[PDB]
């Protein structure tokens, strides 16, 4: 698409905007479900090394 | 009692780190208004018989 003529846009519609938008969220997702766990077992283990 | 956040520093910690994460998470999920809906609402009907 980059290569067309100048002022002709582009976009994702159905199938492929919501698998774009799913693929922007992973490396969120997979932050805060580590840093919960990291969180609740210095709660349990008294510590931050445990 | 409430003695117990003293030997247990770590679990203090935790619980004030939740609340500024997920405070932070939310600042930009507010809107920003000067007032909010305080003026009762109006529903105007318009007519028209040339
Ligand atoms: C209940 C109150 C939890 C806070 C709710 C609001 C969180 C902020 C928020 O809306 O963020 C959403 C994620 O939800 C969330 O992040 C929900 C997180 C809830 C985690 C549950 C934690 C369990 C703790 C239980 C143990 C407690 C201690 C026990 C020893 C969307 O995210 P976004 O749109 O902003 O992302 C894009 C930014 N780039």
């Amino acid at each position: 698409i980059a290569k067309l003529p100048k002022g002709i846009g582009y976009e994702w519609t159905g199938i492929s905007l919501q698998e774009k938008q799913s693929e922007s969220q992973m490396a969120f997702l997979l932050g805060l479900s580590m840093l919960v766990v990291f969180l609740v077992l210095a709660a349990l283990y008294e510590s931050w090394a445990i | 009692m409430s003695q117990f956040f003293i030997r247990r520093p770590v679990f203090a910690w935790v619980i004030a780190i939740f609340i500024i994460i997920f405070g932070l998470l939310s600042i930009p999920k507010l809107p920003i208004a000067r007032f909010p809906s305080v003026a009762p609402p109006q529903v105007n009907i318009s007519a028209t018989y040339p």
